């Protein structure tokens, strides 16, 4: 991507709540996994090893994570019942809605 | 902000928790301010658990 | 249908003298004048009905008439409300409002009779529980009160 | 607890020092009631609904 | 002088605010001692903290930022309303009289496609 993004910035689409909930868990712990494994510049899986390779500077991409970490509450997955109503709920004039 | 303050005259008074459960192990490292958590930087630190707060079974407090 | 009636019996209430002093509610300077004072008292030992009344009707002729108050054990913070409190001549002074009284006019409000209600409804207790309250502020505030 | 903007505020674009939001509110309370607690804490959360037996969380905060 | 009193837990600062009222008395009685509070528990905690000391606990007002400041107001300046024009309720109501006089004000034309659509008023309220 061209620039790097913010958690809240990250848009996450599934039909069904319940998938919304495990994919936040999901998500939060895959962050966690790999802020601690940026640190320990180490890891003992393969995907978190390929994503150490591409990484530049460690230390800031785990200053990143961290800062991934702590905004996972208002991290965006959404239904699409429950992103339309957050949506016009947002900005009320162009939707015209109370 | 109020540390901003020109003519304030700031005074502390701070009672030392002296740590002994695991909800006084957590209360001191917030007052000192310091971290407890070991974050395995390297293969020496990674392998040896004692360097941590050692935790009662019995402890009812967290 | 009130307001002509109202605003006349206001003014009877607040230039009637009070006690011996005369004291009439319009002299009172807004700095003497103290509305709606909540307090909080606190009883440290469980406090029992029998081991109370008794000194009550001990040093009060008022708690002669009705029997004994009737309270569980309480042990804890009191609360009240205040509804007026102001000094005159250096002389500090309590007073509370009541109304009540649907069905009398006439003189049948009088010295036996108003001490008669005040048994009824047990409010001998509540200016007793007032009086300790105000006792226990002014002497808190007042630097070498005496009561 | 989750209290969004009204989309328009023009606070919320700026940010400055004192700034009150809802999430900072509701995160700094959960502070504030780990160091009020002299003896025991208790947290407790759903790990899994009663309804159809599915995955729950806690908050990021636990 | 401001003083800013710094503790790790609420029971030192009680204490410390009995100590400030213990050790210097209001001259005047009827004068109430003013503390700051914004919720109605914790001064509640605070009467029932001083009344078991001193023993007991009166004439302590406890209003908001907001109005103890407004109230510091109305005694330093004079002339100002002992409660202002501006306000969360009334200026609701000021707001619903302007805003159909406004529209079609070349810069309100964005709100314009909100209301004019159709309102039972319930939308310009």
């Amino acid at each position: 991507f061209p620039r790097p993004l913010t958690v809240e910035e990250l848009l996450v689409v599934t039909f069904t709540e319940a998938a919304t909930a495990e994919l936040r868990g999901r998500i939060r712990s895959n962050i966690h996994e790999l802020r601690i494994a940026c640190l320990r510049e180490t890891t003992d899986n393969p995907l978190y090893e390929r994503l150490l390779e591409e990484i530049d500077d460690k230390a800031q991409a785990a200053q990143w994570l961290l800062l991934a970490e702590r905004q996972m509450d208002e991290a965006a997955v959404f239904t699409i019942h429950g992103f339309c109503q957050r949506m016009l709920n947002l900005n009320a004039f162009e939707s015209g809605m109370l | 902000l109020l540390s901003d303050l020109e003519s304030s005259q700031e005074l502390d008074a701070f009672v030392d928790v002296t740590p002994d459960n695991l909800l006084h192990n957590i209360q001191s490292d917030i007052l000192e301010l310091e971290n407890r958590a070991v974050a395995g930087v390297n293969i020496e630190e990674f392998s040896r658990s004692d360097n941590k707060r050692p935790l009662d079974p019995l402890d009812s407090s967290i | 249908q009130w307001e002509p009636v109202l605003t006349e019996w206001i003014t009877a209430v607040l230039q009637a003298p009070l006690n011996e002093t005369g004291v009439s509610l319009s002299q009172l300077s807004a700095r003497n004048k103290q509305v709606e004072m909540e307090f909080y008292l606190p009883i440290s030992e469980p406090l029992i009905a029998s081991q109370l009344d008794t000194l009550i009707r001990q040093f009060d002729p008022l708690s002669a008439g009705c029997p004994p108050l009737e309270f569980m054990q309480v042990r804890g913070m009191l609360k009240g409300f205040i509804d007026l409190v102001f000094r005159h001549e250096g002389r500090y002074y309590l007073l509370d409002y009541k109304s009540n009284w649907l069905g009398e006019d006439s003189s049948a409000y009088t010295q036996q009779a108003m001490a008669a209600a005040m048994q009824a409804h047990r409010y001998d207790l509540q200016y007793q529980l007032y009086t300790l309250a105000l006792h226990r502020y002014l002497r808190h505030r007042i630097a070498d009160y005496d009561y | 607890r989750q209290l969004a903007p009204l989309g328009f505020d023009l606070m919320s674009q700026k940010p400055k020092r004192g700034d009150r939001s809802r999430r900072d509110d509701d995160r700094y309370l959960f502070l504030e009631a780990l160091i009020s607690a002299q003896q025991k804490l208790y947290i407790s959360y759903i790990g899994r609904s009663i309804q159809d037996n599915s995955e729950r969380f806690p908050s990021v905060l636990v | 002088m401001l003083r800013v009193y710094h503790s790790n837990r609420l029971d030192v600062l009680e204490a410390l605010m009995e100590f400030i009222v213990e050790r210097e008395r209001l001259d005047d009685p009827f004068e109430p001692e003013m503390i700051l509070v914004q919720s109605t528990g914790m001064a509640q905690w605070l009467q029932m903290t001083l009344s078991q000391k001193f023993g007991i606990a009166a004439n302590i007002d406890f209003p908001l930022p907001a109005s103890f400041i407004w109230d510091m107001f109305v005694r330093v300046l004079p002339e100002i309303p002992k409660e202002s024009a501006f306000n969360k309720q009334s200026m609701s109501w000021k707001l619903m009289t302007l805003l159909p006089q406004l529209l079609e004000r070349e810069d309100f034309t964005l709100l314009r496609h909100y209301l004019t659509d159709d309102s039972d008023k319930r939308k310009l309220f």
